């Protein structure tokens, strides 16, 4: 009985944990009980009748006493379709952190279930040190909640990814990034390891769960026993509690390479024997230049490292059939030199931009650069992926160069995705649904390919869209300057072959008016004389 | 310097056992993988069973699971196959294999070692 297995090894506490996550994200408090009612038929499943039934069978026939025209894992698909002095209060402590749980399970479906559960234990752990403390539970608190709302979006990219492509090409990326993250480790080690991480993710991401947190109890069990093969960056992450070792081992940094690693070119590029060893055991082969290339280069990108493996695989599969396969494929390095220098320059040329300009600024610059390339997306979607670029850089470019790209893909990546599913449900750009639809080593290469729209016409002057309002003084920082944003959109909309030094001098001028008025004693009166200034200065710019 | 050897083989019969070892030189043992691929009469390599350094992981194929065992000795630098309920279709020379050292790769069978034994011919006959 699977259900037994899993009560007896995740527990009793976590069990239950895990239980209120699935169900509380399928159904949109009442059946909390149900939970409870479940624990008590586990201790019942451990030849009884409804014992030893298929998981999500049960689970699946009884929540739909939401189709539920089937109850098959074939309709599991058609169902993926479709106040300090009060918190201490409540700290019995388990009904107070268990209504917590519910929430943050209500809040986002595809949320990894595993990484939930151990957010929750810090967030008693802050509770117990502050009430003994005099009052800071909520900065450690709002430290919590603001980590959890990226995983739920990236964890949509990882099933997406896996749907839209095969486990060959997730398998491909594990392989990269655990080279990337372990590269004293043998080829025969990494490997294991992405077998389990991807059975791992597959499942959560059928949404079976069950299994999955007992396969990553199991897979972080392996690490921490085997460290001497793996990293020795790993004792600290494998002496800490369960839920905090695990997450922890998926946060450890990347480990030293070897001293006088060799080239690769030697068994890639010097050997006869490469085609033979190809025909041999092609994904094999082909996965072991993977790992070779990544452990020697942490400073990329694993769809870099992607790219690089795709055009090895692409110069095998034609020299190997050509008449001297030797010579053919002698070159081949000297074409994985452009393909490493694209987003090398890209990052090179925008940090330096986001040196000179500062945050905000920066985000001004690249909305001029979208909203042309664009001009057809809404005003608010224009603002709001502009100002999330923007945070990208200031969180990357402080690192230095070998650590860029992979910061980069990280936070680049989840923005992407959210844009893509955007665009999909309400469409505007063919090349855009392009971008989105094209293999995951070219999405970012599509986007960097977008051009200015050269056949937009003008959107009409308006009045309004370009007079601010004393109201505007109210306002925190981030609405304020979204406001000023608004309207810089709305002038390259209105002005989109203007220059970007003509564009931003106008942009300056919004930000001086408002900087002017809101210091001013009569505002009311600051806001209609200067305002003609501002319409005057604008004219003189720019028409 | 690396150096595999294998042993213990000869003519054994239908349900019977027997058990093969393997003798490590070169680099250390304890820190890496190893490998038993087997090539019966007409085929290439099969291979078999893996064992990490620790030996805390194994794995078999589908043709030998249940009836094999793979372990080994760190001390004395000595891998071994325990075969029991042994068929006809076992018969095959035994390798073992590994991927230490900075050697030249070689790949046969579907994987790729870097260094194999001379190997040692087990015939299973009626």
């Amino acid at each position: 009985s699977e259900v037994a297995h899993r009560f007896k090894d995740l527990g009793e506490e976590n069990f239950k944990a895990l239980v209120l996550i699935a169900f509380a994200q399928y159904l949109q408090e009442d059946h909390v009980k149900l939970v409870n009612e479940v624990t008590e038929f586990a201790k019942t499943c451990v030849s009884a009748e409804n014992c030893d039934k298929s998981l999500h069978t049960l689970f699946g026939d009884k929540l739909c006493t939401d189709c539920c025209a089937k109850q098959e894992p074939e309709r599991n698909e058609c169902f993926l379709q479709h106040e300090v002095d009060v918190m201490c209060t409540a700290f019995n402590e388990e009904t107070f952190l268990k209504k917590y749980l519910y929430e943050i399970a209500r809040r986002h479906p595809y949320f990894y279930a595993p990484e939930l559960l151990f957010f929750a234990k810090r967030y008693k752990a802050a509770f117990t040190e502050c009430c003994q403390a005099a009052d800071c539970l909520l900065p450690k608190l709002d430290e919590l909640r603001d980590e959890g709302k990226a995983s739920s979006a990236k964890q949509r990219l990882k099933c997406a990814s896996l749907q839209k492509f095969g486990e060959r090409a997730f398998k491909a990326w594990a392989v990269a990034r655990l080279s990337q993250r372990f590269p004293k480790a043998e080829f025969a080690e990494v490997s294991k390891l992405v077998t389990d991480l991807t059975k791992v993710h597959t499942e959560c991401c059928h949404g079976d769960l069950l299994e999955c947190a007992d396969d990553r109890a199991d897979l972080a069990k392996y690490i921490c026993e085997n460290q001497d093969s793996i990293s020795s960056k790993l004792k600290e992450c494998c002496e800490k509690p369960l839920l905090e070792k695990s997450h922890c081992i998926a946060e450890v940094e990347n480990d030293e390479m070897p001293a006088d690693l060799p080239s690769l070119a030697a068994d890639f590029v010097e050997s006869k024997d490469v085609c033979k060893n190809y025909a041999e055991a092609k994904d094999v082969f082909l996965g072991m230049f993977l790992y070779e290339y990544a452990r020697r280069h942490p400073d990329y990108s694993v769809v870099l490292l992607l790219r690089l493996a795709k055009t090895y695989e692409t110069t095998l599969e034609k020299c190997c059939a050509a008449a001297d396969p030797h010579e053919c494929y002698a070159k081949v390095f000297d074409e994985f030199k452009p393909l490493v220098e694209e987003p090398q320059n890209l990052i090179k040329q925008n940090c330096e931009l986001f040196e000179q300009l500062g945050e905000y600024k920066f985000q001004n610059a690249l909305l001029v650069r979208y909203t042309k390339k664009v001009p057809q997306v809404s005003t608010p979607t224009l603002v709001e992926v502009s100002r999330n670029l923007g945070k990208v850089g200031s969180k990357c470019c402080k690192h230095p160069e070998a650590k860029r790209m992979p910061c980069a893909e990280d936070y680049l990546s989840v923005v992407l995705n959210q844009l893509c599913v955007l665009h999909e449900k309400t469409p505007v750009s063919d090349r855009v649904t392009k971008c989105c639809t094209e293999s995951l080593v070219n999405r970012r290469p599509c986007f960097s390919a977008l051009e200015v729209d050269e056949t937009y016409v003008p959107k009409e002057f308006n009045a309004e869209t370009f007079t601010f309002h004393a109201d505007i003084c109210t306002l925190s920082e981030k609405e304020r300057q979204i406001k000023k944003q608004t309207a810089l959109v709305e002038l390259v909309k209105h002005k989109p072959k203007a220059t970007k030094e003509q564009l931003k001098a106008v942009m300056d001028d919004f930000a001086a008016f408002v900087e002017k008025c809101c210091k001013a004693d009569d505002k009311e009166t600051c806001f209609a004389e200067e305002g003609k200034k501002l319409v005057a200065a604008s004219q003189a710019a720019l028409g | 310097e690396v150096q595999l050897q294998e042993s213990g083989g000869g003519l054994v019969q239908p349900g019977g056992s027997l058990r093969l070892s393997c003798a490590a030189s070169g680099f250390t043992f304890s820190r890496y993988w190893m490998f038993w691929v087997r090539q019966a009469p007409g085929k290439g390599l099969e291979w078999i069973s893996d064992i990490n350094s620790g030996g805390t992981y194994t794995r078999y194929a589908d043709s030998v699971k249940g009836r094999f065992t793979i372990s080994r000795d760190n001390a004395k630098n000595t891998l071994y196959l325990q075969m029991n309920s042994l068929r006809a279709e076992d018969t095959a020379v035994y390798y073992c294999a590994t991927n230490s050292g900075d050697g030249k790769r070689y790949c046969s069978g579907g994987y790729c070692y870097r260094s194999r034994g001379q190997g040692t011919l087990v015939t299973v006959s009626s």
